[PDB]
RNA sequence: AAACACAAA
RNA sequence: AAUCCAUGACCAAAGAAUCGUCACAAAUCGAAGCUUACAAAAUGGAGUAAAAUUUUGUUUACUCAGUAAUAUGCUUUGGGUUGAAAGUCUCCCACCAAUUCGUAUGCGGAAAACGUAAUGAGAUUUAAAAAAAUUGUUUAAAUCAACUCAUUAAGGAGGAUGCCCUUGGGUAUUCUGCUUCUUGACCUGGUACCUCUAUUGCAGGGUACUGGUGUUUUCUUCGGUACUGGAUUCCGUUUGUAUGGAAUCUAAACCAUAGUUAUGACGAUUGCUCUUUCCCGUGCUGGAUCGAGUAACCCAAUGGAGCUUACUAUUCUUGGUCCAUGGAUU
C-alpha cells in the first residue's frame, strides 16, 4: 500500500478564514489521489512558529475530517490523518509541544537558518524534517547533525511536488535532493506529494523512477516510502493515544 | 472403537471432472476463486455451461461463501442444490494381540447432506 | 541472440479541475468523470513529438540521445486513451520518468499520464490491458444499480 | 480373506535353541489355499531369502519364479478402465462380473481392501482396437454394490487360476498354440468373407481347441495404493504393448516410482531405508562416494566449502569449524556416538560443558574429538561392524524404551516422521533435524502464529535465534518441495526420547550448506 | 529471435 | 645421470553458494502449486436451565467437536538443467520365429559419421589428408604426443614359462582342443500328396526332395497388421455368442521440479588469486588489518545420448607431464 503524508491545506494562519473554493479543489485533489491509487492520505497544515498558539483543545485542528472528510470516507473507502508542520526561524516565542502533540498526528519541522537545524536535531520531538525544496536550502547540510537526528527516528521529508510548479526552482529542488541524498546516506528518506491542485498528481512509477535517477537506489524507494511512511503513521498514532 | 472412513464413490465419465471443483475443509478460500475463476475461463473450451462447485460436512460453510462472492461481485448466476452422500465406513467388531489396522473390516453405510453449487458464464 | 524490449503501458487521465461544479464521491463516478474522453487534437505523432520535446528538456542532449533510439509508440487509439511505448530495458526509468514529468499537451491543458504496466513482451501487455478493461465494467455495473 | 499386504521382512536364524534376528527389508507376502504361498521382493535380497530358504528345506517344497512369473503395476484413477478395455473374457465368469463394475468405479479409495479379479483371457494380439466395455449403467452405481462386492466372492474359480499359474504344467500347456503375427492377420484376413454379410467384424472368434487360454491375476495393494497385475513371463509383452496402446498410458520408471512413493508418505527401500542392512550399506556406499566425486572433481573456488563456515552454531567450537556432520552422506554413526557422548554427560553430571586410552570426557569438544577419530581410523577399513539406527516402533510398546566406555557399542533408535515446513524455507536431502531449544521457545510461536510489517505483509527479516550443536536429532533423507500442498516436506527420522523429551511438535530443519534453519512440525508414519 | 530443409545462398 | 627452482608448449577436470525486498478481491520481468468434497454433530447427535402439562409430548434461552479456521494471501524455483544452450553432424521416440539390415564377429551399448583396449604399418613416392558436419591457426613428417586404416568371437578343462611363495594356493602370457545349435541369400524348372472353383484333363496356393548362376545393370527408401479426443441414443441376448452391431454432433489430443522473443532491480554475507604488515613452531584450505578483480564463449523454444567445434594474458582458477631450454649441488 501507498502513503501520502504532505498534502497541503489552503491555510497559512489562524486568523483566515477558509472558503468553499478551497475545500473544493482539495476534494478535486483527495480524489484525484485515490484514482491514481492510493491508501493513506495524511493531509498537513502549514503555521509560523511565532504565530500565537491559541490556548484550547477543541479548536486546534481547523479541519475537523469528521464531519467533512468522514463521509468520503465512508463512501469512495479511505481514510485521513491529521499533520502540522513547524516553520521555525528564531528561538523565541516557543517551547510548547505537550499540547500541540496531543491534538494533531504527525508533527514536523521546517528550519530555515543554522541556528534552526541545531533546534531541531537537539530539542524537537518531531518525526519528520523538511526543507525548502522550492527555494535555496539554508546553510549547508552536513552528517554532522543528520546522522544524530536520524538515529533516533527523524527521517527526512522530500517534496516532488514543489517540482512541478515552475521551470526555474526545478534546478534548486534538484540541487537540494542530491544533497540531502548525499548528506542523509540513504536510509532516513520519506517522500511526499506537497501539490494543491489535481493538475500536480503522479503515480508511484514515475516518481519510483524520479528518485531513483536523482540518487537513490531501488529497493531503498520502496523499502522507506512503504515502511518508513506506515511506522511514522503508527508512532504518531501511538503519541496521540497512548 | 477404531474405525476408519474412506472417501464417497464418485463416477464422473471424462468432463464432469474437469469443470468441477470439491471444496475441502483445508481448502484456502484465495485458492478456491483461482481455481474457480480458471474453470469458469476453460468451460467454453471444455464445451459446457457451468461449473459445479461441491462440498459436504465442514466445507458446506465456505462454500456457500464462495457461491455469494460470485453471487454479487461478478453478478453470475448461480443455483444451490441439496443432495445426499453415502459413505462407507471400516468398523472393527468384537467377535490374541494383533495389529488394530489388521482387524474385522465390516462396512457400514452413512447419509450426509451436502450443497452443489453451479456458477454460469 | 536478441533485442531486449520492454513495452510502456500509460493512460491519459483529465482531472475534473473545476471547483464552480460540485461532485459525487463514488467509485464508479470519479472513474468516469476521469475517464471521460480524450480530445479530437490526439494522435500518434502529436504525443511521440511531445515527449521527444520533454526529453530534451528534462534529461538534455545525451538523455535524448541514448533513449531516441528504439523510442516508438506502437499501438495507440484515442478512444480508450491506451498507449504502447517500446523502449530498451536500459532506458525505461527514462522513459517512466519522462513521462511523469509530462506537463501538458501544446493546445490541451490540465491533464496527467500515469503509467500502470511495463513488461518485456507485447501479449502480456494485452493480456493486462484486458484484464484492466475487464475490471473496469464491474464497479460501473455495480453502480448502474 | 487371503488379501495381500506390504510388510517388513526380517531374516531369522536359530541354530539350537537360540533365536537372533536382524532387519531385512520389504517384503509382499500372499497365500493360496492356506498352503501355497507367494513371496515377492527386491531380487538382491531374494538372494539371500532363497539362501536362507533353501538352508531349511528338509519339510518344505521352494519354487523360484524369476523368468517364468512377471507383474506389472497401474496407478491413477483411469487405470482399470484401459485394463479393461484390453482384456477380455474366453468363458462367463463371476470374476469379470465384477470387474466390469468395478472399471466404472474410477474411485480406488473407495472400494475395500479385500479385491482380487483372476480369469483365463485371450491373447492381447487377438484383439486389432481396444474397444471400451459397455457403459450404460455408469449412473446407477450406489454403495450397495460395493457392499455386495464384499460378500459375492467366487473363490473357486480365483483357486483353481492360482493353482493354474502355480503349477509348472498348465503354466507350460498354455504355450501350447501361441499364434504368430502372421496367423493373427491371416485370421483378421479370412473373417473378412464370413456366413453374415451383414456386420463387419474386425476381430476374430475365440476356439476352445486351438487356442491357448492365459491365466492373469489382479491384486490392489493399500500402501502402495496400486493395482498390480501377474501374468507368465512371455504372456508379459502383448499385454504391454496393448497397454501402452492406450493414448492415456506413460511408462513410469523407478525415479518417478520413487518419487510416487515419497509424494504421499510412503518410503522406498535403498534410498530411504535408513535401517536396514543391505539398504544402508550401499546407500552409504554410493551416495558418499559419488558426492566425493563430484567434489574432488570440481577444483577450489568452484565447490561450496563445507569446511569454511561461519555461525553455523552458537558459541563455535574449535573441533570441525564447518559442518558437523559429512559433508556429502547424511551419517547416522556421527549422530550415534555424538547423542552417546551427551547421554554419558547427562549421566555423569546434571550439567553439560561445552569449552574448557580413554580420557575422561568433560566436554563436547571430547565428544567431537572422538567421532572425528573414528572417522580418521575408518578412512581405510570397512564401517558398519554393527550398525549405527535400528527401528523400534512394536518394541517400546511390548517391554519399554531403555537407554564399559564405548560410545558405539549400542545403537539409538529412530522413528519413520515426516516433518511439514509451515513458513518461507526449502529443503533438501541430508538434511539436519535439530530440537527447538528452551529459552527461544516463544519467538518461534510467535512466528508460527504470525508477525507482519506496518504495510500488512509477513515479516521474517529479522535476527534468528541460531541454536546450540547438541541439539541435532534426526536427518532428512527425502527432501524435495511437496507439489500437493504446496510447501516444503520434510522426509527424516528423529529419536523416541528426543521426541519425549520435547513438550511440543516444533523442529528445526537445516540444510548442509545452508546456514539458516527453517521451523516445522512432524506426524508420525508407521513404516 | 529461436527452431526447422536431399531448400536457398 | 639424480633432485630443486623459473619460463614456455601440450593433455585432462570444473563453471561457488546463502538471505531479504519490489501498491491495487489479483499481481508480477515470469512460472507452478495449495481439489480423491465429512469435526463418525444423519442408525431422524449428546445434555443442561424455566413455564405449563396428572410423566410422556410441546414452546422458549444455552453448552459440546478447542490440536478450531483465520478473505487475492501464502511456498517454491527460472537463461552451461551431472558444460558448451552454439553448429547446413548421426540416431531412438508402433510391432512383426522375419522379402522386417534373424548382425553369437575385440569390449560396453536398443541404435549411433558412438566411447575405449593390445599389436604391426603408413605419408600427394600413399589404402586415404597436400602444391556428410565442424573448425582463425585446423594430423604427423629428431624422439614422445595426436589422426587414419589392417587383425584379436563368449565361457569351461590340460601343459609350459615369469612373480609372492617353495605341501600347497593366487595372478599374467602362449599351444592342442570340447561346449555354446530356430531344417532360412533370393529366384526358375520337374516330380509326389491335399483343398476351392460344387464329375475329369487342366487353371491357382501350401508343404517334402533333387539340379543349376539363373541377365537379382532399379548397387540408396518399394513386405504384413493396427479409427490413439469427448457426449448421448437405438437394438438382440440362458435357442447360440455373455457381450456384439450401427447411428447423430463437436474439435480436440495443451503437455516441462525454466518453458515460447520472460528469466528482472539493487543491498548484505562467506569463500577463492596476488600484493604492503605482526605473532606462536619451521610449517599447517593457522589467524587479522591497506588495497585490486569474480572471468570469457556466449544464450533455451519439444525431450534424451554420442561426436566435433568456441572459452579462461594485470580479461577468476585447478592437476599432471615434457630424450624443451635457463641457473646450482653431487
Ligand atoms: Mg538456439
Ligand atoms: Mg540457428
Ligand atoms: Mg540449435
Amino acid at each position: 500500500m501507498l502513503v501520502d503524508l504532505n498534502v497541503p491545506w489552503p491555510q497559512n494562519s489562524y486568523a483566515d478564514k477558509v472558503t468553499s473554493q478551497a475545500v473544493n479543489n482539495l476534494i478535486k485533489t483527495l480524489s484525484t489521489l485515490h484514482m491514481l491509487g492510493y491508501t493513506h492520505i495524511a493531509i498537513n497544515f502549514t503555521v509560523n512558529h511565532s504565530e500565537k498558539f491559541p490556548n484550547d483543545v477543541k479548536l486546534l485542528n481547523p479541519i475537523d475530517i469528521k464531519r467533512r472528510f468522514g463521509e468520503l470516507m465512508d463512501r469512495t473507502g479511505l481514510k485521513l490523518y491529521s499533520r502540522i508542520t513547524l516553520i521555525i526561524d528564531d528561538p523565541s516565542k516557543g517551547q510548547s509541544l505537550s499540547k500541540i502533540s496531543q491534538a494533531f498526528d504527525i508533527v514536523a519541522a521546517l528550519p530555515i537558518s543554522e541556528k534552526g537545524l541545531t533546534l531541531s536535531t537537539t530539542n524537537l520531538d518531531i518525526d519528520l524534517l523538511t526543507f525548502q525544496y522550492g527555494s535555496r536550502l539554508p546553510t549547508f547540510l552536513k552528517h554532522k547533525s543528520i546522522c544524530s537526528c536520524v538515529n533516533r527516528g527523524v527521517k527526512l521529508e522530500i517534496v516532488y511536488g514543489y517540482a512541478l510548479r515552475d521551470v526555474q526552482a526545478r534546478r534548486q529542488f534538484v540541487s537540494n535532493v542530491r544533497s540531502v541524498i548525499r548528506s542523509s546516506r540513504s536510509r532516513g528518506i520519506v517522500i511526499g506529494s506537497g501539490a494543491m491542485s489535481p493538475l500536480e498528481c503522479r503515480n508511484i512509477l514515475g516518481v519510483t523512477s524520479l528518485i531513483k535517477n536523482l540518487g537513490l537506489p531501488s529497493d531503498r524507494c520502496s523499502k522507506a516510502m512503504g515502511d518508513l511512511a506506515s511506522l511514522v503513521l503508527l508512532n504518531g498514532r501511538l503519541r496521540n493515544k497512548s | 472403537k477404531r474405525v476408519t472412513k474412506h472417501p464417497s464413490l464418485k463416477t464422473l465419465t471424462h468432463k464432469q471432472i474437469h469443470t468441477t471443483i470439491f471444496v475441502k475443509s483445508t481448502t484456502p478460500y484465495v485458492s478456491a476463486l483461482k481455481r474457480i475463476n480458471k474453470f469458469l475461463d476453460s468451460v467454453h473450451k471444455q464445451g459446457s455451461s457451468y461449473v459445479a462447485v461441491l462440498g459436504m460436512g465442514k466445507a458446506v460453510e465456505k462454500t456457500l461463501a464462495l457461491g455469494c462472492h460470485f453471487q454479487d461481485q461478478k453478478n453470475k448466476k448461480i443455483e444451490v442444490y441439496t443432495k445426499t452422500i453415502e459413505v462407507l465406513d471400516e468398523v472393527i467388531t468384537e467377535g490374541s494381540d494383533v495389529e488394530d489396522d489388521d482387524k474385522e473390516t465390516q462396512l457400514k453405510k452413512r447419509a450426509v447432506s451436502g450443497v452443489e453449487l453451479r456458477i454460469y458464464v | 541472440v536478441r533485442l531486449k524490449s520492454r513495452y510502456i503501458l500509460f493512460e491519459i487521465i483529465f482531472p475534473p479541475t473545476d471547483t464552480n461544479v460540485e461532485e459525487s464521491v463514488s467509485k464508479a463516478d470519479i472513474l468516469l468523470s476521469h475517464h471521460r474522453a480524450s480530445p479530437a487534437d490526439v494522435s500518434i505523432k502529436s504525443i511521440l513529438q511531445e515527449i521527444r520535446r520533454s526529453l530534451s528538456l528534462n534529461l538534455g542532449d545525451y538523455g535524448s540521445a541514448k533513449c531516441n533510439s528504439l523510442l516508438q509508440l506502437k499501438y495507440f487509439s484515442n478512444k480508450t486513451s491506451t498507449g504502447i511505448i517500446r523502449c530498451h530495458r536500459e532506458d525505461c526509468d527514462l522513459v517512466i520518468m519522462a513521462l511523469m514529468l509530462m506537463s501538458k499537451i501544446g493546445d490541451v491543458d490540465g491533464l496527467i499520464v500515469n503509467p500502470v504496466k511495463v513488461s518485456g513482451t507485447i501479449k502480456k501487455i494485452e493480456q493486462f490491458a484486458m484484464r484492466r478493461n475487464s475490471k473496469i465494467l464491474n464497479i460501473i455495473k455495480c453502480s448502474q444499480s | 480373506g487371503q488379501v495381500l499386504f506390504q510388510g517388513l521382512i526380517y531374516s531369522f536364524n536359530e541354530e539350537n535353541g537360540e533365536d537372533s534376528t536382524k532387519p531385512l527389508g520389504p517384503c509382499d507376502v500372499f497365500w493360496v489355499q492356506k498352503d501355497t504361498a507367494i513371496i515377492r521382493l527386491h531380487p538382491s535380497i531374494y538372494t539371500q531369502v532363497f539362501n536362507i530358504l533353501l538352508q531349511h528345506k528338509e519339510k518344505l517344497t521352494v519354487q523360484d519364479c524369476r523368468y517364468s512369473l512377471a507383474s506389472v503395476t497401474l496407478k491413477g484413477a483411469k487405470a482399470l478402465e484401459s485394463l479393461a478395455s484390453c482384456l477380455r473374457s474366453t468363458e462367463y465368469s463371476k470374476s469379470f462380473e465384477q470387474f466390469k463394475m468395478v472399471s466404472m468405479i474410477t474411485d480406488h479409495n473407495a472400494l475395500p481392501q479385500r479385491c482380487t479379479f483372476a480369469f483365463e483371457a485371450i491373447d492381447p494380439r487377438h484383439l486389432a482396437a481396444p474397444k471400451k466395455l459397455n457403459d450404460s449403467q455408469r449412473k446407477t452405481v450406489n454403495s450397495d454394490d460395493i457392499l455386495s462386492l464384499h460378500e459375492n466372492y467366487p473363490q473357486d474359480e480365483i483357486n483353481a487360476v492360482f493353482n493354474e499359474l502355480c503349477d509348472p504344467e498348465s503354466r507350460t500347456q498354455s504355450y501350447n498354440n501361441q499364434n504368430t503375427l502372421k496367423e493373427i492377420s491371416a485370421r483378421r484376413y479370412k473373417l473378412l468373407t464370413a456366413t453374415p454379410n451383414s456386420i463387419n467384424k474386425t476381430t476374430v472368434p475365440f476356439k476352445e481347441s486351438d487356442d491357448p487360454s492365459i491365466p492373469l491375476v489382479i491384486i490392489r495393494r493399500l500402501k502402495t495404493r496400486d493395482w498390480i497385475v501377474v501374468l507368465p513371463w512371455f504372456w508379459l509383452l502383448p499385454l504391454w504393448h496393448l497397454l501402452n496402446r492406450i493414448p492415456r498410458m506413460y511408462h513410469i520408471g523407478l525415479r518417478q516410482f520413487q518419487q510416487i512413493q515419497y509424494e504421499n508418505k510412503q518410503l522406498y527401500f535403498p534410498d530411504d531405508y535408513p535401517f536396514t542392512q543391505l539398504g544402508y550399506i550401499e546407500n552409504s556406499f554410493y551416495k558418499k562416494e559419488a558426492s566425493k566425486t563430484k567434489w574432488d572433481r570440481k577444483p577450489m573456488g568452484k565447490r561450496i566449502n563445507f569446511e569454511k563456515i561461519k555461525d553455523i552454531h552458537n558459541t563455535k567450537l574449535p573441533a570441525y569449524s564447518g559442518e558437523i556432520g559429512d559433508f556429502f552422506s547424511s551419517d547416522w554413526r556421527f549422530l550415534q556416538i555424538l547423542r552417546n557422548g551427551i547421554d554419558y554427560l547427562q549421566r555423569n553430571d546434571k550439567t553439560l560443558e561445552l569449552m574448557d586410552g580413554v580420557r575422561d570426557i568433560n566436554c563436547v569438544n571430547d565428544v567431537l574429538e572422538f567421532c572425528k577419530d573414528y572417522e580418521a581410523k575408518t578412512k581405510a577399513m570397512s564401517l558398519s561392524i554393527e550398525e549405527n539406527i535400528p527401528v523400534a516402533l512394536c518394541k517400546n510398546r511390548k517391554c519399554q524404551f531403555r537407554t564399559s566406555f564405548s560410545l558405539t557399542f549400542f545403537p539409538r533408535c529412530i522413528i519413520a516422521v515426516s516433518c511439514t515446513l509451515l513458513e518461507r524455507g526449502h529443503p533438501k536431502d541430508n538434511a539436519r533435524i535439530y530440537q527447538v531449544p528452551e529459552k527461544d521457545l516463544e519467538h518461534w510461536l510467535q512466528l508460527a502464529k504470525g508477525v507482519y510489517r506496518p504495510n500488512g505483509r509477513k515479516d521474517h527479516d529479522l535476527k534468528i535465534p541460531l541454536p546450540e550443536v547438541h541439539d541435532l536429532i534426526g536427518f532428512i533423507t527425502s527432501g524435495t518441495y511437496h507439489l500437493n500442498c504446496g510447501n516444503g516436506m520434510g522426509i527424516g527420522f528423529i529419536d523416541h526420547h528426543a521426541a519425549i523429551r520435547q513438550p511440543t511438535r516444533y523442529v528445526l530443519i537445516r540444510n548442509v550448506g545452508t546456514n539458516t534453519y527453517r521451523l516445522g512440525e512432524w506426524s508420525k508414519i508407521s513404516v
